[PDB]
Order: structure tokens, then sequence, then C-alpha cells
RNA sequence: AAUUGCGAUAACGAACGAGACCUUAACCUACUAAAUAGUGGUGCUAGCAUUUGCUGGUUAUCCACUUCUUAGAGGGACUAUCGGUUUCAAGCCGAUGGAAGUUUGAGGCAAUAACAGGUCUGUGAUGCCCUUAGACGUUCUGGGCCGCACGCGCGCUACACUGACGGAGCCAGCGAGUCUAACCUUGGCCGAGAGGUCUUGGUAAUCUUGUGAAACUCCGUCGUGCUGGGGAUAGAGCAUUGUAAU
């Protein structure tokens, strides 16, 4: 019976998440986060202009908590989104590896994210207590 | 048709997989016309449909009334949906297969 | 010595090179740094051709396909009958089968079977003789088509006889075998 | 149309004709009576001739049918 | 001592099934001991050709493990040429 | 060792594996629990072969689904035959036979894919 | 580009073994891929 | 389904036909068998609540197995059975059992009767214009093959609110990959991106790869307005392959 990552939903799980480093602040945020859009294959910045990169980072730690460990490619993958070329059609693009690179700078800077001998993003045991802890604050929030 | 079916609760209509149902019923053409050869100039003459495809008929013009509504308007398409459902469940003929059926029913009976 | 898989690699390579210019089969010994390949042969006139063939055109073909300067290995070549068309391989074949403990039936099924697979026009085996019996008996086995008169008696079908000693008495074998006359040459 | 080849009637109907009683009202068992009783070199048309067999003593076991 | 894996590939099935079973019973008659004959997926390498028809192969594969001298395995690997 | 049975469910080229062992009454799909499916509309359906026989029937066991291939709705069926059929070879196997034709009773009366595997494959075409 | 016998008319370029549709089904029966379905 | 058979009947035989031969599909918790596949138990190990547990890391920690992946052996299907229809015959149709019941479905295979169908850089004191100042052979530059009142046609993208945008979830399979070369690339840093840097893995069920594809699911922005649908056209720069990108 350990409340866990693994038993809450996924969008309460990034909200929580979220709210908790924006309440914190306590990461690496850069400074043309109101200027780049996540990805080539979007035409406008995303809407929360001032907290995406909170939902972003909250995104990753979710993604790597679930497996082994990640890299820049495979979240560049992962957000990969339906790109129009105007007369072409859609195809499939990746988003900017700069954005993963500072997401997982702003989460290993704070212990949560480590650098695995396989070249791999993974989840420390500390950012292991820290995302069960929340989770199961969040699901005390269902009470 | 989730959301449809919460409309028809909204809507006074306790039972709205029976106002599905009555639409099925009451829209339904019981007789409608084919084109026979009749020697050049080709008159319609009244065939009496299947009720399986009364079945199939009424499944058609509800959704191309739900369609054609839902098309162009902010209105969704469970609203016009249950519009319909609601205003054809029950003989009306301010929605699409009330008419529809009307006319190829006086059709059917102006050329048996 | 070298090994039967360079041998088989040879068979293998003749029997789809050879294909018409009669490949019998490889006799083949070793001396010291000389392994000498006499391919055995149906007839040697495809082998030998005209003025110097066969053997020129598949040593030289050996010497560009396998990668071999001439002077490491020699290609040789004797002149044999075909094992199948000829009466006294088969002769010896079937007296051999017959101080084996092998029936009359089944050797001479063998033997016919190995010359009619080998492409004679026809073939007999004469069996006579005794075989756990008193009474002498003898025994026709003929396939395919044989001439029996004239001056191709002695053109296109050859005749071997051989006594073979067994322990109770003497058999006489008589092998008479036909040859494909379109393949005269 | 499922009509018969000519080598699963003649077949079928030769082994009515001379071997009558072994066969059965059941596919099953004419099956193996075919495999055993005739040199049938593939199992589909042995299939063939066996249920063709079946349907023939269907047949007879209710009149002589002209065989 | 040494071990080695022998891998076999084949597009018959018979011949190389003879040859793997050839290998089980001249390496069990001598007491080698041994993994199994491991049978990997036959492979479908295709080609469309030019409405369309279609050109197939099946590539079937086995591999065995064995542990022998060098003697008997140099004597393995030269008769089992087929 | 905790009696389990080991049995497959398939759905158009995804199988879920799934382990029914002697547990405490939980089930997980993936590592993840059977009330977050990642469709939100099939959810009853992997409800479905659970409400149809009771819930009573469950407390005694633990029940794991891993899960290889297919799309969204493809796994969703995958994961609700597989509970039935590792349900009714739980209750067949260790289990009387008779709660087991109780089970794939109830199963069977309502939807035969629970129990039965499909067939609807997309065909060769026809070169 | 046809390397073998001079004949770019339908080279099958794939693999770079570049024999035109011609000659491939001249030498299909050297390779393997024959009639099954 | 057929000139396939029955039957009457100047009738009596045989061949190629056609059926038929080959190759495929699906069900096999009954075989036979696994570190280039997987599942479970079990060691070492990480977090969480602890009352037993959940999530896992661990190309050897060992075992078992093929339930799923996979190689075959076979098996099965032969219209099995029932009832209409049919000289109540070869057969057809409706229904049941069956993995599969329309010939379970497709394609290759001959013999006989048409192809000047397309060349072989073929041989023959072959016929015949010249025998060569011809370029037929070679080059080497730069423009073409894309040009535009228009016609014939196929496709891509739209005319939106069952929709566009902004986030999140992140579901497959067929392939394919480098040697005497620069292939597929994982990962890490830089850059808004394009891309760049540094390496690493894989000659392959191993790495790319679980190809975390797209459509899809959910939540917010929009509010029917050629609109936040559309993206044609054009300007500016920045990068990549290519000798050379006008």
């Amino acid at each position: 019976p350990g409340v866990s990552v693994r038993d809450v939903a996924a969008q309460d799980f990034i909200n929580a998440y979220a709210s908790f480093l924006q309440r914190q602040g306590k990461l690496e945020v850069p400074g043309y986060v109101d200027i780049v859009k996540t990805s080539s294959g979007n035409e406008m910045p995303p809407q929360d202009a001032e907290g995406w990169f909170y939902k972003r980072a909250a995104s990753v730690a979710r993604h790597i908590y679930m497996r082994k460990q990640v890299g820049v490619g495979k979240l560049n993958k992962l957000y990969g989104g339906a790109k129009s070329r105007g007369v072409r059609p859609y195809k499939h693009i990746d988003a900017s590896g700069s954005i993963n690179r500072k997401v997982l700078q702003a989460l290993e800077k704070i212990g949560i994210v480590e650098i695995s001998p396989k070249g791999g993003r993974r989840i420390s045991e500390n950012g292991q207590r820290d995302l069960d802890r929340i989770a199961a604050q969040t699901l005390e929030e269902d009470e | 048709i989730k959301h449809t079916l919460d409309i028809i609760n909204v809507l006074t209509d306790q039972n709205p997989i029976q106002v599905v149902v009555d639409a099925i019923t009451n829209t339904g053409p019981r007789e409608d016309t084919t084109r026979v050869g009749g020697g050049g100039a080709a008159r319609r003459q009244a065939v009496d449909v299947s009720p399986l495809r009364r079945v199939n008929q009424a499944i058609a013009l509800l959704t191309i009334g739900a369609r054609e509504a839902a098309f162009r308007n902010i209105k969704t398409i469970a609203e016009t949906l249950a519009e319909e459902l609601i205003n054809a469940a029950k003989g009306s003929s301010t929605s699409y297969a009330i008419k529809k059926k009307d006319e190829l029913e006086r059709v059917a009976k102006s050329n048996r | 010595v070298a090994d039967g898989v360079f041998y088989a690699e040879l068979n293998e390579f003749f029997t789809r090179e050879l294909a018409e210019e009669g490949y019998s089969g490889v006799e083949v010994r070793v001396t010291p740094t000389k392994t000498e390949v006499i391919i055995r042969a149906t007839r040697t006139q495809d082998v030998l051709g005209e003025n110097g063939r066969r053997i020129n055109e598949l040593t030289l073909l050996v010497q560009k396909r396998f990668k071999y300067a001439p002077g490491t290995i020699v290609l040789y070549a004797e002149r044999v009958q075909d094992r199948g068309l000829s009466a006294v391989a088969q002769a010896e074949s079937m007296k051999f089968k017959l101080l084996n403990g092998l029936a009359i039936r089944r050797a001479a099924y063998g033997v016919v079977r190995y010359v009619m697979e080998s492409g004679a026009k026809g073939c007999e085996v004469v069996v006579s003789g005794k075989l756990r019996a008193a009474r002498a008996k003898a025994m026709k086995f003929a396939d395919g088509f044989l001439i029996h008169s004239g001056q191709p008696v002695n053109d296109f079908i050859d005749t071997a006889t051989r006594h073979v000693l067994m322990r109770q008495g003497v058999l006489g074998i008589k092998v008479k075998i036909m040859r494909d006359p379109a393949k005269s040459r | 149309g499922r009509v018969r080849t000519k080598t699963v009637k003649r077949a079928s109907k030769a082994l009515i004709e001379r071997y009558y009683p072994k066969l059965t009202l059941d596919f099953q068992t004419n099956k193996r009576l075919c495999d055993e009783i005739a040199t049938i070199q593939s199992k589909r048309l042995r299939n063939k001739i066996a249920g063709y067999t079946t349907h023939l003593m269907k047949r007879i076991q209710k009149g002589p049918v002209r065989g | 001592i040494i071990k080695i894996r022998i891998t076999l590939t084949s597009t018959k099935v018979k011949q190389l099934e003879n040859v793997s079973s050839n290998i089980v019973k001249n390496a069990e008659q001598h007491n080698l001991v041994k993994k199994g004959p491991v049978r990997l997926p036959t492979k479908v390498l295709k080609i469309s050709t030019r409405t369309w028809e279609t050109y197939e192969m099946r590539i079937h594969k086995r591999y065995i493990d064995l542990e022998a001298p060098v003697q008997i395995v140099k004597r393995i690997t030269q008769i089992t040429i087929e | 060792a905790v009696p389990s049975v080991q049995t497959f469910g398939k759905k158009k080229s995804a199988t879920a594996v799934a382990h029914v062992k002697a547990g405490k009454g939980l089930i997980k799909v993936n590592g993840s629990p059977i009330t977050l499916v990642e469709p939100e509309i099939l959810r009853f359906k992997v409800y479905e072969p659970l409400l149809l026989v009771g819930l009573d029937k469950f407390s005694n066991i633990d029940i794991r689904v891993r899960v290889t291939g297919g799309g969204h709705v493809s796994q969703v069926y995958a994961i609700r035959q597989a509970i039935a059929k590792g349900l009714v070879a739980y209750h067949q196997k260790y289990v009387d036979e008779q709660s087991k034709n109780e089970l794939k009773k109830a199963f069977t009366s309502y939807d035969r894919t629970l129990l039965i595997a499909d067939s609807r494959r997309p065909e060769p075409k026809k070169f | 580009q046809c390397r073998v016998c001079s004949s770019h008319t339908g080279l099958i370029r794939k693999y770079g073994l570049n024999i035109c549709r011609q000659c491939f089904r001249e030498k299909a029966n050297d390779i393997g891929f024959n009639k099954f379905r």
C-alpha cells in the first residue's frame, strides 16, 4: 500500500507537481521562456507564458520516475507535433533540445534527476521520495 | 451520445433512450416510391419499404439532419442532435426527419 | 593427402561446369605441394577437344576464378569409359553385389538402375548358375532398347562376362549395355 | 460449385464397389481406411476421396446405387 | 576446452534439420555438454514486383552451443560442410 | 510459492499477459491501476469482466497485466479479455469446476469476446 | 547505371545489383525470388 | 459453373482440354525447445506506506517454461451433419457442429492452336550508298529537357466550432543499416530553430528500437465573424547536402 506516482492520474500529477515547483520556485528557469516555443512544429508560444516551463519539468519528472532512464532525443520524440508545411500535409517534428537540457539541469541541480552510467537521466532516490510524497499529497487532496 | 442523453435528461425527458427509440419509430417512412421504367415517361410507384430499411432510413435522416444543423453554428452536435431527437420522438415538424418522413410518405401516397 | 571438402567442392564445380563434357568421377592424389586432380571420364573427346581443350579451359578458369597462380596446383586428365556405359565396371559391380550377399533381383535392379541413370539407351544382365538349389537357373534382366544383329553390335553394345565364385558353385554374369547412338561421336 | 474431380469419384466409387462392408458412415474411420487401403500420396486428396466415400456410403445405405 | 557457438543458416528445412541433428548425435555420442538447437525466426525477405505481385524467400536459422577441444571442433566443422 | 495462473489475452497484435496470483485483491495493468485506463471512454469496458460476476471473487487474487503491441482500443479489449481469461483460469485450475462454469457462463452470456479470441484481422491485400 | 550488359531500361537500382527488369527475370532463377503466391 | 455427367439415340474408340499439379493463408495450455525472444519465481539493490505490498534497477544470480515470440512434425476440412431443390443422379441452396462449409481464398504449371511480336553488338567472296575530312568517335564550356492567353487528367491543401490554437497522456507494425567505408545512430553540451560539437552501440530478434509515428484521449484559448479556417504568393536573413543551389 505505497503512496506513489504509479497510483495518481497523469494530468493531475503534472498540475500538482508543477504547482509545487511554482510555489517553491527553486529551480533553474531561463529567460527565453516568454520568447521561445517548445518545438519548431508550432505556430505560437505556449499560453501559460509565465508557467509552461514548470509544466514541462513536471511532465519530464513524471516521465522519468516511470522508467529506467531518458535522454534529450527521447523527450524530443515524446513532445513531437504534427507540423503543417503549408500546401504539404502534416509530418512528425521533434521538439527543441534546449528546453530538455535546461529542464534536466534544473531538476538535476535541485537533486531530483541524475545522470546514470548508461548515459541516461534517471530519477534519484531523493527525487523518488519527493515525487512519491507529493503524489501522496495529491491523493490526500482527494479525501 | 453521452452528452446528448445528458441533455435529454436536463430537457425534462427522464427516459432519453425511450426518446431515441420513439424518434426511430416516429421518423420512419412506411412507404416510399421507386422509379419504375413505365414506358419512357418514368413514373414513380409506391413501394412499401421494409422495416429494417425503415430503421436504416430513419437513422440516416436523423444523422443527416443533425449534421446539417450542427454545421456552421455555435450550437454543438450534442445539442442539435438532442433537439432533433426530442422534436422527432413526438411528431412536431420542427425537426428534420419528421419533415422528410412526411415528404416521402406524401410522395408515396400521391404516387400509388 | 587433401581433404574430401576440396574434392566435393571440385565435384560441385565440375557438376555445374562440365554438364555436357562427360564428368564421370574424380581421381585425386596429393604429392608434396602438388594436388593432382584427374578428371575421370562419359566421353573424353569433349575433355581433350580440338588440338588441346577443356583441360586448358578449366585450368585457366580455376587460375582466374580460385585465385591460383600457375605453379601451385596442377590439373591432369585420363581417358576411361563411363562407368555406367561400360559393361566391364558394371560387371565388376555385379560381381561385387553378388559376393556381398545381395540377391540376383535387387542387385540386377540396382545395376540396371545405375546404367539407366548414367544415360545408356538400354542394358541387359544375364545371370546363370545355381542359387541355394541343386537345379541350375538362368535369369534375364533387360531394360531400355537394345539391338542384337549386324555391324551396330560391333559399334554400339558392350559385352562383359564374369565368372563369380560362390560357396555353392560358380555363376556366369553377362552384362550387355547399349550406349546412346546419338552420343556415338 | 464443389464438383468432385474424376479421380475422387472413381477412387471412392471403386473403394465402395470392391470394399463395401469395411466402410462406414463416419469420415474419421473411413479416412483411416483410405490411409490403410489405398496408396494416396497426399493427405488432402485422401480426405477428398474419404469424404466422398462417406457421402456415397450415406447414399447407398438408403438404396442400391449403380455400382 | 573451447566453448564455440555455431550459427547455421539455410533456405530449406530438411537439410538444416539434418545438419543440426547430426551435430546433436555426434556431440551426444562422445559426451559433450551443450545447449540444444535454438531455432531463430524464419525471416521472410520479399520484393514487390511490377496490378502488382510478390516474390518471397524464407530464411531459417539455428544456433548450437558446443564445448569441445580443438581436434573435435575442427573435425566437426570440416565433416559437416554440406 | 503463491498459487498463480499465467494466461494470455490478445486483441489486434496486442497481447496482455495476466498473472492471477493469490493476493490482497489488487489489480494492476502495466503497473498502473485499473481505475486509470488511458482512454476515459473505454474505462467501463475494462470494468465489464469485473462487475458481470461480482467483487468478492477478486479479494482472493492479486492480478497482474503486462501489455505489448496494439493501439488504444485494442489494448483495452486485450486487457479486459485477459482479465476474464485469467479469472476463469484461476477458478478452473485451483478453484472447483462449477464456479468456473458459472463465471464462464456469466462472461459468455454477455460478451463472448472476453473468453474467445477474435479474428478481425487485416487481410493480405490480394496482389 | 547498368554495369553488367548496358541495359538501363528498368534497373532493379535497389541494392546495387542493377539488372534490368528484362534480364532480372532472365536471372530470376539464380538468386531465389520465385513464384510462391 | 462447363461438351461435367444422366438418358434416348449411326453408331464405335482416343487425345489435348477443363477439372486437375504446385504454392500460400487460419486453430492447435496435445509434441519438440530456446541468454540474438519472453514470462514467472528467486538471489543483490532503490524509493514509497508499512500489516502482508507496489514500482523497479540487476545480457548470467540460478531455476522452470514456451502461457505469449519462434522452427517444424503432424493434425484438421473431406461441403461433417440435418432439411429444401434436382431425372429426386452427378449437383445446388437454407441451417447446425466446426479455427476454417461461396471450390476456406488467391495466384504460377503444362499440350494443342496465333505472335515478322523484340534483338544476336551472329555467321555466310551475302545485295548496296559511300568507303573518312563525316563526326558515327571524343571532349570542354554555358543554356535546356521546367519557359506560358489555353485545353485533357491525377493528386495535395482548404472553405472550419464532430473545428483551429496552447498544453499534457504517448499506441504499433513492415522494413533498413557501414570494409577495405563515413551507413543507421543512442547519449552528453551549444544554438530560437535549422543545425553543430564530442563520442558510443550495431554487419544486426542484440544497437538504432519499445523506431514513445500520425490520426486518437483529456483540459484550457478561441466564438462563427474569408475568423484565431486556409496558406497560395512575396520580402528579409540564418543553416545543411552537393564542385557549381541563379
